RNA sequence: GUGAACAGCCUCUAGUUGAUAGAAUAAUGUAGAUAAGGGAAGUCGGCAAAAUAGAUCCGUAACUUCGGGAUAAGGAUUGGC
RNA sequence: GCAGUCAAGCGUUCAUAGCGACAUUGCUUUUUGAUUCUUCGAUGUCGGCUCUUCCUAUCAUACCGAAGCAGAAUUCGGUAA
RNA sequence: GAAUGUUACCGCAAUAGUAAUUGAACUUAGUACGAGAGGAACAGUUCAUUCGGAUAAUUGGUUUUUGCGGCUGUCUGAUCAGGCAUUGCCGCGAAGCUACCAUCCGCUGGAUUAUGGCUGAACGCCUCUAAGUCAGAAUCCAUGCUAGAACGCGGUGAUUUC
RNA sequence: UGUACAACGGGGUAUUGUAAGCAGUAGAGUAGCCUUGUUGUUACGAUCUGCUGAGAUUAAGCCUUUGUUGUCUGAUUUGU
């Protein structure tokens, strides 16, 4: 089972639900409704309909702290040396001097 | 009290459809228990 | 779907299998570089983190960090790009490329281990394996060891040994700038 | 449907009533496909027999090349455009409806397909398979 | 309880649901849950 | 006022607010509308209905009594500031 | 219009698998005639649309018997509306 | 819907009605049969046609939700907000209604017809038939399904004091 | 006279598509006064943006409710 989303507006499809059209050229779009499917005949933007995800993301409308950072880095420092090199007298000889 | 939806696979060897899920429409019966307070007891007749 | 694990601290991998839909569920609708804790994929791994890195579908196609979607769609590529090798100076192909965002379609997840769980993973925490390559040029084999324009690298400069069945060889680079 | 239709079809909603004119969606020549039966279909007082997607028509063509015009000859539907709904749940719909001219067997007269073709058909009419760019 | 004993495969089938859809009916209804609904929309003018 | 306008639609002056009434909104009607996909397959017959339409620009066949046919056909445009 | 009886013939052979001349016995009342009994102080024509029901001399569908039924196809017949 | 003491609840079932239809694909099987060309069927499986009874989760249609927004013309000094244009017009539009345009559901016993048989005389033989009997159809009777006799009926509750 | 009932109100669920107000270095631009501009200043400008997925409507046959206010003996008739 897998949640599509609407070609136009954005919203979850659940299953069984809203309509599929298949254009002219392979171009399979997807509507939870005849609102958005409407809007799409229509040639409608959906850029300019406020409503849609799309106009809103557009619009950076209520994003806030997913612009807010957060704390993901490694920690590691470990020496391996050198593939034929004996990795023994490879820490001997780091003993470095300044 | 009403219907909904739901989604199943579906076990049919033979069916386009087996093993493959399907949407299907149902209905729900709200059926707290029942309780018991009598009983009647018939006896068969020549009427019935 | 396989998991394809990394512990670039030590240098190992191996990979993993799961057979399960609520364990698997967990990587979906992630992305590339997104992290995941560990004890839900499988005890094996509470603890452990996981960068998800990339991974292959079915049909085999890649992920491709940016692309977003959970889908797969045909891009124009170029040179200095993923999941292509250009033949040919100014060389561009339109390709199909498979969506950043994890679902039950992959094959394959590539998963690299961030940080280490409570308990240690056999052929990854408990094998190590050795750079391949040392140093070559000059100031590199001075960092590499810490030495200030004093030292001279010469010596400092790794040696690999070899067998001729009764006579071993020792081979170095050849020192630049 | 039948005679060289190997496999069953799930009942799809009829679009295509007798009278229909389809767009033709091959290479054989032919512009059109006007329906004028549906095979397989039963009786009603007053029904048209109607095509749905994957059906077996027989149909004339209106327009196209000469030598393909003025006969009847067997065809199959391979987009729709009346919505109609799948197990799986969907009501999906094309953007025009289309056949390509075929023969009792099920071989296509012509030899490359425009356009989409729905799975419903694919599954059902193999050389209609074949010549398939993108199916559903 | 049926008056027979069914054998018709379609009886006898041991189905397994997958899912319930829980939408409202009161419309077209995007959403199981008022959780499912905060995630999508985000912070409203009411709420918190 | 809009508009080409003694059109339609709204208005001032003047004049009416008269036409049994109340409560519901079954069938079937009369009168007014809409319908997915198909598109005259309906019917004696496209009956009914739908479609078209203003203005500016572009473009306009057969044929002809040379006056026409002609808004032939076919197209684009049109608000606010 | 439909169905029989006799059986000379047809059917390579073979009357009657399937048919069937000359004759001849019938049934039917959606053919057309023949009649003129009812209605001329009125019982609204033809066809179509719609809708019910009925008959069987069964086109299909169920189960059968026969064949000049190898199979597949078909033909003849029965119980059947 | 009067009257059968009143009123209420739960039931019986006389009689009447009754319903399911047809096809294909797979498999059997390139099998049986056949010199060959060709070429079946029963059991099993998946779908379909025609019909019927519902239903409205989904999709679609309907819009006076005159619910939200848009538009023209005018009128209320402007603004806000509105009135008028026999529902002014347009896009969206919940709810209800609703469509093989949507979904779901349509039962299994007996007795028989034709016909093929058993045993078996008439007629020492022979015969499915005369006695007796087996098997048997989209038929018939029931099962099931709809009414429920307003002059068919049962079980049960409570039955008025100014 | 109570898990009562209703009318409101609240919350949910829906529909629409971002209200009025205010503000702005957004705006083809335009006026007016000079102290004639080293953003000169004062206001005007279809539309735009912010507060604002806002505002409005939401049972009339949607759901819910610890809130508010209110209501809770009129009439007729029946017996074996
Ligand atoms: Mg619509
Ligand atoms: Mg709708
Ligand atoms: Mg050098
Ligand atoms: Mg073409
Ligand atoms: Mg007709
Ligand atoms: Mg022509
Ligand atoms: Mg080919
Ligand atoms: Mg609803
Ligand atoms: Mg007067
Ligand atoms: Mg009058
Ligand atoms: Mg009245
Ligand atoms: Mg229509
Ligand atoms: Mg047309
Ligand atoms: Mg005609
Ligand atoms: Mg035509
Ligand atoms: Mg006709
Ligand atoms: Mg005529
Ligand atoms: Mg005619
Ligand atoms: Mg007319
Ligand atoms: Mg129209
Ligand atoms: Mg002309
Ligand atoms: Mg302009
Ligand atoms: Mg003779
Ligand atoms: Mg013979
Ligand atoms: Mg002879
Ligand atoms: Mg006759
Ligand atoms: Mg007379
Ligand atoms: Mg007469
Ligand atoms: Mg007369
Ligand atoms: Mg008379
Ligand atoms: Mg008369
Ligand atoms: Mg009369
Ligand atoms: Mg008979
Ligand atoms: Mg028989
Ligand atoms: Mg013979
Ligand atoms: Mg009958
Ligand atoms: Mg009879
Ligand atoms: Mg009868
Ligand atoms: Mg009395
Ligand atoms: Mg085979
Ligand atoms: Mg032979
Ligand atoms: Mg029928
Ligand atoms: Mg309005
Ligand atoms: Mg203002
Ligand atoms: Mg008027
Ligand atoms: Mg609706
Ligand atoms: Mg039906
Ligand atoms: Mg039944
Ligand atoms: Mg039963
Ligand atoms: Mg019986
Ligand atoms: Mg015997
Ligand atoms: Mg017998
Ligand atoms: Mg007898
Ligand atoms: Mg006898
Ligand atoms: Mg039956
Ligand atoms: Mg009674
Ligand atoms: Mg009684
Ligand atoms: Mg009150
Ligand atoms: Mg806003
Ligand atoms: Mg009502
Ligand atoms: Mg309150």
């Amino acid at each position: 089972m897998k949640v599509e989303i609407d070609s136009f507006s954005g919203a979850k499809i659940y299953p069984g639900r809203g309509t599929l059209f298949v254009r002219g050229d392979s171009k399979i779009f997807r509507f939870q409704n005849s609102k958005s499917a409407s809007l799409f005949k229509q040639r409608k933007n959906p850029r300019r309909i406020a409503w849609t995800v799309l106009f809103r993301k557009h619009h950076k409308k209520g994003i806030t702290e997913e612009v807010a950072k957060k704390r993901s880095r490694k920690t590691v420092k470990a020496q391996r040396p050198i593939t034929g090199a004996s990795l023994d007298l490879i820490k001997e000889r780091r003993s470095l001097k300044p | 009290a009403g219907m909904t939806t739901i989604v199943r696979d579906l076990d049919r060897p033979g069916s386009k459809f087996h093993k493959r899920e399907v949407v299907e429409a149902v209905t729900v019966v709200d059926t707290p228990p029942v309780v018991v307070v009598g009983v009647v007891g018939y006896v068969e007749t020549p009427r019935g | 779907m396989k998991l394809n694990i990394s512990y670039p601290v030590n240098g190992s991998q191996k990979t993993f299998e799961i057979d399960d839909e609520h364990r698997i569920r967990v990587f979906f609708d992630k992305r590339i570089g997104q992290e995941v804790d560990g004890e839900a994929v499988g005890d094996e791994f509470k603890g452990y983190v996981f960068k998800i890195s990339g991974g292959n579908d079915k049909q085999g196609f890649p992920m491709k960090q940016g692309v977003l979607l959970p889908t797969r769609i045909k891009l124009l590529l170029t040179k200095n790009v993923s999941c292509y090798r250009p033949r040919r100076d100014g060389e561009r192909k339109r390709k199909s490329v498979r969506g950043a965002i994890v679902g039950p379609d992959l094959a394959v997840l590539a998963l690299v281990i961030v940080k280490k769980g409570e308990q240690e993973l056999e052929g990854l925490t408990d094998t190590t394996v050795p750079k391949r390559l040392g140093p070559k040029r000059a100031n590199n084999i001075r960092k590499f060891f810490g030495l200030s324009k004093e030292d001279d690298v010469r010596d400092f400069v790794i040696r690999r040994e070899v067998t001729k069945g009764e006579k071993t060889y020792t081979k170095a680079p050849k020192i630049q700038r | 449907s039948g005679n060289g239709a190997q496999g069953t079809k799930f009942r799809i909603s009829l679009g295509l009533p007798v009278g229909a004119i389809m767009n033709c969606a091959d290479n054989s020549g032919a512009r059109n496909l006007y329906i004028i039966a549906v095979k397989g279909s039963g009786s009603r007082l007053n029904r048209l027999p109607a095509a749905s997607l994957g059906d077996m028509v027989m149909a004339t063509v209106k327009k196209g090349k000469p030598e393909l015009r003025k006969k009847v000859m067997p065809a199959i539907v391979v987009r729709q455009a009346k919505s109609w709904r799948r197990r799986d749940g969907v009501f999906l719909y094309f953007e025009d409806n289309a056949g390509v001219i075929a023969n009792p067997k099920g071989e296509m007269k012509g030899s490359a397909i425009t356009g989409p073709v729905g799975k419903e058909c694919a599954d059902l009419w193999p050389r209609v398979a074949s010549n398939s760019g993108v199916v559903v | 309880k049926s008056l027979y004993t069914n054998t018709s495969r379609k009886a006898l089938e041991e189905v397994s649901l997958k899912w319930i859809d829980t939408a409202s009916k009161f419309g077209k209804g995007r959403f199981q849950t008022p959780a499912e609904k905060h995630a999508f929309m985000g912070t409203l003018k009411k709420d918190l």
